[PDB]
């Protein structure tokens, strides 16, 4: 009813990765299924920076709800390059995965800054908006890297093993036919 | 681009190695107290793989070495008689057969291999060709060791993206396929005009060369048009011939998308069954 001020840069990034998953199908893909839950985790990110009432606590434990589906995505990612017989896809899927957790410990200590100045009133104007900028430039390398493996692990898909382990399910939620 | 007649020769020959490569039989009518080493003394000119036999339904599950085998122990001993008994000697009714149809057409065997292999063992892989040019008619066939590999290929690759594609698959019946029926009679059209509404200028472009039996286009409950029309020829020579001409016609400012569909039903089934798919996957 009443339209939440937000962070339209921080918002935009989560959109974009919330496009990106819903082309597929989360049955026998849990990689979709967390990116899923990324893109909504960052949507709410871009209304908690803004503050309000509760938005502290709020905020350092949507970082940490974000940071639980990364190492979801990067742990099955590496299952999918575990299985993956193309020696450059199975590269470009550890590479574009493995600076994923790398980036969600960042955000979470970037989480506790802001938090720790929503809490606050001594701060100045350009220290508050900065702070919130390394978020923003944080949440849009977050739903890059995780753009990113999920087109490298839907690569992969065509280039695994005979009688394979581990495998994701890539079908489609748009209209088949051109 | 025209292939050599070596590279159509080495294709054709190489699917018909494949399609041939049917080397599990099944034996039926055995004595009550048939033992395995009966069946092994009875097959003892052949390379056993596995043999399994039923005491309590006079049935033996038999994987020979090759297709070769299988046609040897089905001549030499279907309703042949074993101790007074007649038996039934056929090729395993085994249900872990699929058509993968609405391949890219430059998908190559070995690309379609890489794409039905992560399921589980292949038993026959191969794509389906046209015998005058040698050019893949975008869809293949794969057959898995076990029934469930093939529920776990069908789940995955059921509304696969692939290129500018999407597959279809279509369980198939072993039993009901010949080198003849590999050839589809029905046409699968798409990248009609926007909001196209006219059916009848669409049949008559596709009557260029043969006249279709079936020609509609797809639509939901709603009436609303599904972004598909499946038209069905006499013949899978005339549905062949008519795909050759029509494929990137122009009609209605758009240029048609003509591919063949999975060789088995006629064009009301197979029109119901890919709006039933994407349906299903939309929603």
């Amino acid at each position: 009813p009443s339209n939440q001020p937000v962070n339209q840069p921080i918002l935009a990034a989560a959109q974009s990765l919330h496009r990106e998953a819903t082309k597929w199908s989360s049955k026998g893909n849990d990689i979709i299924a967390a990116a899923k839950r990324m893109a909504l985790l960052m949507a709410e990110m871009s209304r908690l920076v803004r503050g309000g009432s509760g938005t502290k606590r709020a905020l350092i434990q949507c970082a940490k709800d974000i940071a639980k589906a990364s190492d979801e995505v990067t742990r099955l990612a590496k299952e999918v390059a575990k299985q993956c017989t193309d020696k450059r896809i199975r590269t470009n899927l550890l590479q574009v995965c493995e600076r994923i957790p790398t980036i969600s410990t960042q955000l979470k200590i970037l989480s506790t800054v802001k938090a720790t100045m929503l809490g606050r009133t001594n701060i100045s104007d350009e220290e508050s908006e900065q702070a919130t900028e390394m978020l923003v430039h944080n949440a849009q390398n977050l739903m890059q890297s995780v753009k990113e493996t999920v087109r490298e692990a839907e690569a992969a898909s065509i280039k695994i093993r005979t009688d394979a382990g581990f495998t994701l399910r890539w079908v489609r939620k748009t209209p088949w036919y051109q | 681009h025209m292939l050599d007649p070596e590279e159509i020769r080495k294709r054709l020959e190489h699917t018909e190695r494949q399609f041939r490569n049917r080397r599990k039989i099944l034996i039926r009518g055995l004595p009550g107290d048939v033992t395995n080493q009966e069946v092994h003394d009875l097959l003892s000119d052949y390379e056993l793989k596995y043999c399994f036999v039923d005491k309590y339904k006079g049935t033996a599950f038999v994987t020979l070495l090759n297709g070769e085998q299988a046609e040897a122990a089905i001549n030499a001993f279907h309703q042949s008689r074993l101790r007074e008994r007649e038996l039934s000697v056929q090729l395993q009714p085994t249900d872990a057969l699929l058509c993968v149809a609405n391949l890219p057409p430059s998908l190559t065997q070995q690309q379609f291999e890489e794409l039905v292999r992560p399921f589980g063992s292949l038993e026959r892989c191969f794509l389906v060709y046209s015998e005058r040019t040698g050019q893949s008619k975008g869809y293949g066939f794969a057959e898995y060791m076990k029934k469930d590999s093939a529920a776990r290929a069908k789940s995955d690759l059921l509304g696969k993206p692939l290129g500018p594609r999407t597959l279809y698959v279509h369980w198939t019946d072993a039993g009901q396929l010949t080198p003849a029926l590999l050839h589809s009679r029905c046409l699968c059209v798409d990248r009609l005009p926007p909001g196209f509404n006219d059916v009848d200028a669409l049949c008559r472009a596709l009557s260029a060369v043969h006249s279709p039996t079936f020609c509609q286009l797809a639509c939901g409950q709603d009436g609303q048009l599904k972004g598909f029309a499946v038209l069905e020829y006499e013949t899978a020579e005339m549905a062949e011939e008519a795909q050759q001409q029509a494929d990137g016609l122009s009609l209605g400012g758009s240029h048609l998308r003509v591919s063949f569909c999975a060789p088995g039903p006629p064009g009301r089934s197979m029109l119901a069954a890919l709006i039933a798919a994407q349906a299903t996957a939309l929603n």
